[PDB]
């Protein structure tokens, strides 16, 4: 029943548009917490962005204006279109159903990597 | 404005039982609020202090 | 902002040695630190939350403790399955930055 | 009022109380002394 | 906004755990609303019995 599947990712160039998306079932993205997070190779986890309940958008420092987030309850999906990317953005990204402060990232999926190499 | 009795109260309710009341028909005391040495921050965002 | 300066990053020991992990923070973490098991290349798995309660499924060989500046993680029975990178995370001061984690390999 | 005014209240924005007042609630036929 | 520390009034040596907040709520905070519903959300496939 409940499931959060991942879509998107590839070998987009820096400054090149790409679309990452997390499709949820069993929850409501618009009126509940959900988040996207990166993990750099050789580095620990890095928080990216959250969507709250009540139309309040909060981002990280480096993705304040580079990502674009939009949510839909028709299929319970969250979309982030990323443009004007940077080379450092190559990292493994996850969409998570974060539930405040009771143990962070208790539930994990697979996660998809994004390589922003010029090759 | 009837403030002194309320401000020096022992304890107010929790965040879920946050208190919201309508206020009219009294006078503010900005100078005493600023210099009382018992109020830490007086922040006015939408209006000019 | 709360940032943790954890001295150990990659420690190597023999089989059966105790595992002691210490994670120091710049400010006081109020019973609000986590300990995970992430395994070589695998996704992190949360074991210890809210610094005092155990989750159903976590082996008894793992223990976490701490309330304040000091936080400790203890493993008494060393196993090859414990070769991993243990992270300390503070979900206390926004933004909730993650930790670097010390890597134990035997 | 005898000697349920409201069942529920929502979006409450004003309550007013004047000085304490002491009246008589006896029901009787006769002359009325007060005029309002 | 007037904010001030209450170490003298709302701080106990033994630990003050009186302030609690809520996780699950469906509707957004409409203007001038006070809702005291105790609904628990079924945010997965296993019902919360």
């Amino acid at each position: 029943e409940v499931q959060l599947l991942e879509s998107g990712g590839g070998l987009v160039q820096p400054g090149g548009s790409l679309r990452l998306s997390c499709a949820a079932s069993g929850v409501t993205v618009t009126s509940n917490y959900m988040s996207w997070v990166r993990q750099a190779p050789g580095k620990g986890l890095e928080w990216v962005s959250v969507i709250y309940s009540g139309g309040s958008t909060y981002y990280a420092d480096s993705v304040k204006g580079r990502f674009t987030i939009s949510r839909h309850n028709s299929k319970n999906t969250l979309y982030l279109q990323m443009n004007s990317l940077r080379a450092e953005d190559t990292a493994v990204y996850y969409c998570a159903r974060d539930l405040r402060e009771a143990g962070g990232m208790d539930v994990w999926g697979q996660g998809t990597t994004v390589t922003v190499s010029s090759a | 404005c009837p403030f002194g009795e309320v401000f020096n109260a022992t304890r107010f309710a929790s965040v879920y039982a946050w208190n919201r009341k309508r206020i009219s028909n009294c006078v503010a005391d900005y100078s005493v609020l600023y210099n009382s040495a018992s109020f830490s921050t007086f922040k006015c965002y939408g209006v000019s202090p | 902002d709360i940032v943790m300066t954890q001295s150990p990053s990659s420690l190597s020991a023999s089989v059966g040695d105790r595992v002691t992990i210490t994670c120091q923070a710049s400010q006081d973490i109020n019973n609000y630190l986590n300990w995970y098991q992430q395994k070589p290349g695998k996704a992190p798995k949360l074991l210890i939350y809210d610094a005092s309660n155990l989750e159903t499924g976590v082996p008894s060989r793992f223990s976490g403790s701490g309330s304040g500046t000091d936080f400790t993680f203890t493993i008494s029975s060393l196993q090859p399955e414990d070769i991993a990178t243990y992270y300390c995370q503070q979900f206390d001061n926004l933004p909730w930055t993650f930790g670097q984690g010390t890597k134990v390999e035997i | 009022l005898d000697v349920g005014v409201y069942s529920s209240a929502n979006n409450c924005t004003f309550e007013y109380v004047s000085q304490p007042f002491l009246m008589d609630l006896e029901g009787k036929q006769g002359n009325f002394k007060n005029l309002r | 906004v007037i904010a001030w520390n209450s170490n003298n009034l709302d701080s106990k040596v033994g630990g003050n755990y009186n302030y609690r907040y809520r996780l699950f709520r469906k509707s957004n905070l409409k203007p001038f609303e006070r809702d005291i519903s105790t609904e628990i959300y079924q945010a997965g496939s296993k019902p919360c019995n």
